[PDB]
């Protein structure tokens, strides 16, 4: 169950 | 009723097109406002509350270095979230009050929302119930009506970009990758656990991706968690084309059904996509509690209101590292910022 827990930046281009 | 309902709906949405298009075809500067205090930050630069120094009005002054938007896609996405911010008009859209570039830097001044990030009050909390999960769901399903019907895809739906007003209701923030789509668009581009599989295959994709995103928030909101969960970009990619979504065991069977098929790979079976459009939505019986007339209107009572302890509070933010913010003697981009 491990996975992002703080805040998720965009991503433009890949 | 509800046909009487829906052609009020083809009014509403006739005139807010009309009221869009004429300010679609068609204001300060930096030392007009003090700075006070960072409110969140990003790769390109950061948003600020601001004081106008003549009114003593609050804002949020969102400062992107132009040297930093470089890459080709990051340019042209600046462009259309000013166009687009200046255009729109909707309960639930952060309303853009300036906009204004320097030597280095461009800045969009928008209404200061105070209440904090729906994204930090669920970490703290854990999840929302269902039926608060659904209040906030609601407003986002008709901001998704209200843009697609402009033929405006939205592309980063989550809790980080949905700000909690003074009544408790959501302010959508940060259309950096706002666009106006007639039909397909092809930018790699949103955030990882929130992209719908189409986008990660490198497939031309529509405004059906917004409603996959809706089915993510939604999940998101009522487990706290969303329902494609990794530590790395690559491995949420590969859950979310794999497609198995599993819920929580206190998620309601209505809920479990609606996110079955939002959280949909098919095109021609994912609910916002279909014949019936936004009301395969609204009218399913996760929502049957939901008068949607009465969220637009603002008369429903919310589920939580924030405290404020008076205007220009940040109390409901984080804390971030302050940055002098510098403007140089040579102005920077000029020529590929000229419609800005
Ligand atoms: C309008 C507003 O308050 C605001 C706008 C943006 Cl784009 C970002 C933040 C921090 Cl997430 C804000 O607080």
């Amino acid at each position: 169950a491990a996975g992002r827990t703080g805040r998720r930046q965009a991503i433009h281009d890949i | 009723k509800k046909g009487s309902e829906q052609e009020s709906v083809k009014e509403f949405l006739a005139k807010a097109k009309e009221e869009f298009l004429k300010k679609w075809e068609s204001t300060a500067q930096l030392d007009h406002f003090d700075r006070i205090k960072t409110l969140g930050t990003g790769s390109f630069g950061r948003v600020m509350l601001v004081k106008h120094k003549e009114t003593g009005n609050h804002y949020a002054m969102k400062i992107l270095d132009k040297q930093k938007v470089v890459k080709l896609k990051q340019i042209e996405h600046t462009l259309n979230e000013k166009r687009i911010l200046q255009a729109v008009n909707f309960p639930f859209l952060v309303k853009l009050e300036f906009s204004f570039k320097d030597n280095s830097n461009l800045y969009m001044v928008m209404e200061y929302v105070p209440g904090g990030e729906m994204f930090s009050h669920l970490r703290r909390i854990g999840r929302f119930s269902e039926p608060h999960a659904r209040f906030y769901a609601a407003q986002i399903v008709l901001t998704f009506e209200y843009l697609h019907s402009l033929d405006l895809i939205y592309r980063d739906l989550k809790p980080e970009n949905l700000l909690i007003d003074q009544q408790g209701y959501i302010q959508v923030t940060d259309f950096g990758f706002a666009k106006r789509v007639k039909g397909r668009t092809w930018t790699l581009c949103g955030t990882p656990e929130y992209l719908a599989p189409e986008i990660i295959l490198s497939k031309g994709y529509n405004k059906a991706v917004d409603w996959w995103a809706l089915g993510v928030l939604i999940y998101e909101m009522a487990a706290g968690y969303p329902p494609f969960f990794a530590d790395q970009p690559i491995q949420i990619y590969e859950k979310i084309v794999s497609g198995k979504v599993r819920f929580p065991s206190h998620f309601s069977s209505d809920l479990k059904d609606l996110l079955r098929n939002l959280l949909q790979v098919d095109l021609t079976k994912r609910f916002g996509n279909l014949k019936n459009g936004v009301n395969d939505i609204k009218n399913h019986k996760w929502f049957a509690t939901t008068d949607w007339i009465a969220i637009y209107q603002r008369k429903v009572e919310a589920p939580f209101i924030p405290k404020f302890k008076g205007p220009g509070d940040t109390s409901n933010f984080d804390d971030y590292e302050e940055e002098e913010i510098r403007v140089s003697i040579n102005e920077k981009c000029g020529k590929e910022f000229t419609e800005f």
